[PDB]
């Protein structure tokens, strides 16, 4: 039963490496559209954090 | 040499160029990176090296400098 | 966290208006009795410059 | 889990290794209990001699 939970640990740790891929792709681009946006758009126009 | 990929990754999730990093500083409040963005960035290291690091080691990365002692 | 949660819209709608409003002004408002006083050197502007 | 299951793996192994012991034991006391036997046949044997 424990080595198919080991086998199950397996395929979690490759979702969660999927998912890292994610994020790290992600705040890439968040990077370069945070640059580009303060031209005074970001701080009340574009966020508007209600 | 192997630290430019540190040196490299930090820049690209902080916004700054490779050299504004100083290693005195420290990324919590020197660098403007917050909670969220200080996980992004060790967990990007992490990423990176295809390497684990728990959450009790990866705290003490506060510093600019803590990035490449736990590397290297 | 559910109470604060439910309050939170409100409080950030409410915050957004009034930066909104005081930048808008010279003055920096930080109370309801500063906002009064406010309105009453605004009568007294109105009443020279007519 | 993964830390959880490492440390039940060196559980599992302490328990299979004192289990290990007591099926030795078991095949010493076959081998005792066989020679048991024996000896209870030998017995009424002799007492019908």
């Amino acid at each position: 039963e424990m080595e198919n939970v080991q086998k199950k640990l397996r395929k979690l740790e490759r979702d969660y490496y999927q998912i890292r891929e994610q994020v790290v792709s992600a705040k890439a681009g968040w990077c370069a559209v945070m640059r580009m946006v303060k031209d005074n758009g970001v701080e009340r126009r574009l966020h508007r954090r209600e | 040499t192997i630290e430019e990929r540190v040196k490299k990754i930090i820049g690209e999730q902080l916004g700054v160029k490779q050299e504004e990093v100083t290693n005195n500083a420290s990324f919590v409040e020197d660098l403007g990176a917050d909670s969220l963005d200080t996980v992004e960035l060790v967990m990007a290291l992490e990423e990176e090296f295809d390497t684990e690091i728990p959450d009790e080691e990866a705290e003490k990365i506060t510093t600019v400098q803590a990035a490449i002692d736990y590397i290297n | 966290i559910q109470s604060l949660t439910a309050r939170a819209p409100v409080w950030l709608a409410a915050q957004d208006t009034l930066n909104q409003l005081c930048e808008q002004s010279g003055e920096t408002l930080a109370s309801s009795n500063d906002v009064t006083e406010y309105m009453q050197q605004l009568l007294e502007r109105e009443r020279e410059a007519t | 889990s993964h830390k959880q299951l490492a440390t039940e793996q060196y559980r599992h192994v302490e328990m299979a290794r004192e289990l290990a012991e007591q099926s030795g034991a078991s095949s010493d006391l076959e081998t005792d209990h066989q020679a048991a036997s024996d000896h209870l046949n030998l017995v009424q044997t002799a007492m019908r001699q």
